[PDB]
């Protein structure tokens, strides 16, 4: 019974820090807002300013676009081969049960 | 040779069925590249209105003169009084109830560690039954839980 | 499970006002200069006009995205459908060659 | 939309500063907690992961132990009768080996 108090207190400690990375995980954007928050520090004209941050999220959002478009493609092709082998087995299957 | 003859229609009406699939993938993927097209089209005109919306305002948004500033501060203090139920939730005591919420906050979370705990638990003995349970039917095939 | 699901939930909604709440922390400098008044509605009518022409146009990308990601599931059901065919045909083929 | 309808008045940026702000709380905090000074939002993945390994080990353990503890409930009877029996059968044995 100590060793199992002891263990769930360090199950706590892991939750815990688990939970926090988590969060942390989440909150990976905002670090993003770097920028935001150094622009709105501008309280003057900042549509500049704006305008870059738009086109560093647009060459992001460009490079994420073609990742996921060749992943996918790569996915397809694992989908193919394994339905290819799916009909393969059922085609040996068969043969296998009439000999 | 009877069953050879069967295999050979077997095929024939396996490449039928090949010409009549690769015929329905050639058009969906015409209709996908025409779809590609007018999607890339909409978004080619929402950024275009985008852009010209900007560029018509620029002159008039520009001069702010932090006087309109705080209609947003307004907006904030009014969402977080339907959010938050406290009509007399006002910017002077708005801080005690910050307080109190995060104190209510960082109880919900321990409340949810701990509950994250025992599920987390319960969920791998569920897993260690099922083990049991896959074990089982592979061995001797299907089977109930009781008789595992 | 429906437990935790439940106080995740409650969790979620309390950071929602403790944030709720911190904005309302931040902004008391800008309620402070709330006196201040300033000139609206220079341009509206033009900017609203286009303002509801982007909204339309916003939309119909909107349906643009929803029917491509579609047609992109039902073509890739058809590629698998043809793989499926593919992978029978051939070890059909195959086993009439043996016999 | 802030470029295009920059009437929008940096009210989106403001909550996106307090939203760096609360972020920068949070990573300090984990850093804390998780004792990492050593820490990046780009690499926060990895200790996520190291340490949901080390939160797997601590659950499968404590749920050894759950169930060490639910056969417990087992009385005093049966392990002297059970310690018995296996003496009986192999001789003198220690309980822990038994």
């Amino acid at each position: 019974q100590q060793d199992y108090e002891t263990a769930k207190h360090s199950q706590h400690q892991a939750k815990q820090q688990a939970f926090a990375l988590v969060e942390i995980v989440q909150r990976r954007v905002h670090f993003s807002y770097s920028d935001s928050a150094g622009m709105l520090s501008e309280n003057a004209d900042l549509n500049d300013k704006l305008r870059q941050r738009l086109e560093h999220a647009e060459s992001d959002r460009s490079r994420a676009r073609e990742q996921l478009r060749q992943q996918q493609a790569q996915y397809s092709q694992f989908n193919q081969v394994l339905a290819s082998l799916k009909s393969s087995y059922e085609t040996k299957q068969d043969m296998l049960k009439e000999l | 040779q009877e069953k050879i003859d069967r295999y050979q229609v077997d095929l024939e009406e396996l490449s039928y069925r090949l010409e009549e699939q690769t015929d329905v993938v050639e058009e969906a993927g015409e209709l996908q590249a025409e779809y590609e097209a007018r999607t890339e089209a909409t978004e080619q005109e929402v950024d275009e209105l985008k852009s010209q919306l900007a560029d018509y305002q620029q002159a008039l948004d520009v001069q702010q003169t932090r006087a309109i500033q705080y209609q947003q501060a307004l907006q904030a203090l009014e969402r977080a009084r339907e959010l938050c139920r406290l009509p007399d939730l006002s910017v002077d005591n708005a801080e005690e109830w910050l307080e109190t919420f995060q104190a209510k906050e960082q109880q919900a979370t321990e409340a949810l560690l701990a509950l994250e705990q025992k599920l987390s638990v319960a969920d791998a003995a569920h897993n260690q039954f099922e083990q049991a349970y896959q074990l089982v039917k592979n061995i001797v095939g299907e089977t109930s839980r009781s008789e595992a």
